[PDB]
């Protein structure tokens, strides 16, 4: 279907990304109209040759705004469907999003919503501060759901590489463990014995917060299932520090 | 009446800038540019246009399934492929090279122009294998249909493979885009057309006297002049007389006893425009008029109309005796009295006006268009300097 109306569309569309973001000064007419135009443009996975066609570098709504609830998110997935795997985080965007994580309805919606394309970037110095949107998103829901969905990729995300900002992301869970020994990131507390496992390898201030987290180790092992359940993978922790060191 | 493979046409429109019915064929450069355009041949009794540089033989149709042989392979498609002749359908995909320069017609990937988002542009590459340089037909006419026959003088929408953009026409530009354009398909020589050594049409040659012809050296009266020699100005550029008819179409048929002769020197690219009064004179096109270059050729001193095809091999090269006459004047070629010895268009000057020819070959009449445009874009650079 899509292979035919795209050879189709050559005829008429109807500057036309002159006046892309023109008329949001300016009854969401023709900016939720041209957003379903985009949105059934991204629908394409030789034949290949339509390539270029689905490429007429269009990248200006990347950085429109970066409503809001609902153009972008299908600037996303058109973006992952047409068009390295740290370049793309100059495009924050990010940069108004999880930073707006508390803003008290159509950004309470987008909260939830956008989610999805925070999971979607699972596909040197910034990513420090990339990080800490993302935790200043994280603890704004630590919308469960798809929270609970983007908790998953935010682990990948961590240990997803500079490598420098990934350790510093690594202990970034010992950051926020002062709070911890809530029930919410004890999922993330478990998990962040893979973190220090990671930072254990080139890795092995730092020494002294390893020995300020295994004294809060050894707080949450005296602090009494869930929590049963990261008890075990807090011994990790203590486990892979060892092999390390061999709303603010 | 049909086409073949190793048929030669071009293609036109007599376009419109405000009701223009200019007849705009696409003419390419090649040799030192990889870009086409436009040419206007409507006012060609006063400004003949260069034929040579848009014409274009069909070198291959093919089935479309046929072209996916080809992205199985990974040679020289099967050598043929098939026969044969491949008598054009409709709903095919062609190979297009040009005659002259030779390059193969292909689109491009750019957007030299508006802008107009990705519709594309128009080369001349030489890997035809690629499917820039492939081309599905289509008629135009429901009143014809696709996979029929295709005969002489039809109009088509002649669409890419690769950007399978239509051929667009725009202004004035040509380019591949969304929109179409219709192609005249004027019919000039096939096939084949006929035998060797016979006077057939768009052909460069000297013009020999037993003893030939000279043009007189560089360092300029920009060679305006003609004269007679021995020498070995065959051998030289200078003696190269590329052969024009009045006749668009057809006009690489037979050449016969007097038919119009627009005729063209081709180191300068001027017309022998021939003065009226007394003798012979040189300048472009806008001079090249039937007082000016159109002659005749008769086989006596004393002593062409219609033909949609290849004709009467009439002549050939070393077997001529050709009494050269204007017809705007009735003179006759004589010449008067370095052997540089000065040629006159005359009512009789003397009895050796059934001058003897040989013609050219193709590299020889390539370097010379070569140097022709070389030239011609040399000195207007040398002045970019001197600005």
């Amino acid at each position: 279907n899509a292979n035919v109306v795209v050879r189709l569309l050559i005829r008429r569309p109807e500057g036309l990304l002159a006046a892309m973001e023109e008329a949001i000064k300016i009854g969401n007419a023709i900016m939720t109209f041209y957003a379903a135009l985009i949105d059934l443009l991204g629908r394409c996975a030789e034949a290949i040759r339509i390539r270029s066609i689905l490429r007429s570098g269009d990248l200006v709504g990347v950085i429109s705004i970066a409503f809001c609830p609902d153009h972008k998110a299908a600037m996303v997935l058109f973006l992952d469907r047409v068009y390295v795997q740290d370049f793309l985080l100059h495009l924050l965007g990010f940069l108004p999003d999880l930073r707006a994580a508390a803003s008290l309805t159509d950004m309470a919606l987008a909260l939830n919503r956008y989610l999805c394309t925070a999971v979607l970037p699972l596909l040197l110095f910034a990513g420090t501060e990339h990080h800490a949107s993302l935790i200043d998103s994280l603890l704004h829901t630590v919308k469960g759901c798809s929270l609970t969905k983007a908790q998953r990729d935010s682990i990948e995300v961590c240990l997803l590489s500079r490598p420098s900002m990934m350790q510093h992301l690594l202990r970034r869970l010992v950051f926020d463990v002062p709070l911890l020994n809530k029930m919410p990131l004890k999922l993330l507390t478990n998990h962040y014995e893979r973190c220090w496992k990671y930072y254990c390898l080139p890795g092995g201030a730092s020494e002294e917060e390893l020995h300020l987290s295994r004294k809060l180790f050894w707080g949450i092992f005296d602090a009494l299932y869930e929590q049963e359940l990261f008890k075990l993978a807090l011994p990790c922790l203590s486990a892979v520090a060892g092999a390390l060191p061999p709303n603010f | 009446q049909f086409l073949r493979t190793d048929d030669e046409v071009v293609l036109q429109c007599t376009a419109t800038i405000h009701k223009e019915q200019q007849k705009l064929c696409l003419a390419a450069e090649g040799f030192g540019n990889r870009l086409c355009f436009l040419e206007s041949t409507s006012n060609s009794k006063n400004v003949p246009p260069d034929l040579s540089i848009c014409t274009f033989v069909l070198e291959q149709s093919l089935s479309v399934r046929a072209l996916q042989e080809m992205l199985a392979n990974t040679f020289m498609m099967k050598t043929a492929q098939g026969g044969g002749h491949r008598t054009l359908l409709y709903g095919h995909a062609i190979l297009l090279r040009h005659s002259y320069s030779g390059m193969y017609l292909c689109c491009l990937s750019t957007s030299r122009s508006s802008t107009d988002k990705l519709a594309f542009d128009v080369g001349l590459q030489e890997d035809t294998t690629g499917e820039a340089c492939w081309w599905t037909i289509h008629p135009a006419s429901k009143q014809r249909s696709e996979g029929e026959k295709v005969r002489v003088g039809d109009d088509l929408i002649l669409v890419s493979v690769s950007s399978e953009r239509y051929l667009h026409l725009s202004y004035l530009h040509v380019d591949a885009a969304f929109q179409q354009t219709l192609w005249s398909v004027a019919p000039i020589s096939s096939g084949s057309e006929a035998a060797q050594g016979y006077l057939i049409g768009g052909d460069v040659l000297r013009l020999l006297h037993g003893e030939c012809l000279t043009v007189p050296s560089g360092e300029h009266e920009q060679r305006r002049t003609v004269h007679y020699e021995g020498g070995a100005v065959s051998v030289h550029a200078r003696s190269l007389w590329r052969l024009e008819t009045l006749r668009v179409a057809w006009s690489g048929s037979h050449i016969r006893w007097g038919q119009p002769f627009r005729l063209r020197h081709v180191t300068t690219g001027k017309y022998l425009s021939l003065m009226e009064d007394k003798s012979l004179l040189l300048m472009d096109k806008e001079k090249a008029d039937v007082k000016s270059t159109a002659f005749t050729f008769r086989s006596s001193k004393e002593k062409r109309k219609e033909v949609d095809g290849m004709g009467t091999s009439e002549i050939k090269y070393g077997d001529s005796v050709c009494f050269i006459q204007h017809i705007g004047t009735g003179l006759w070629l004589t010449y008067q009295s370095s052997i540089q010895r000065k040629a006159i268009m005359h009512h009789e000057g003397h009895m050796d006006d059934g001058l003897n020819l040989s013609r050219s070959q193709h590299e020889e009449s390539r370097t010379a268009r070569v140097i022709r445009s070389t030239v011609f874009l040399f000195n207007r650079f040398i002045r970019g300097l001197d600005a």
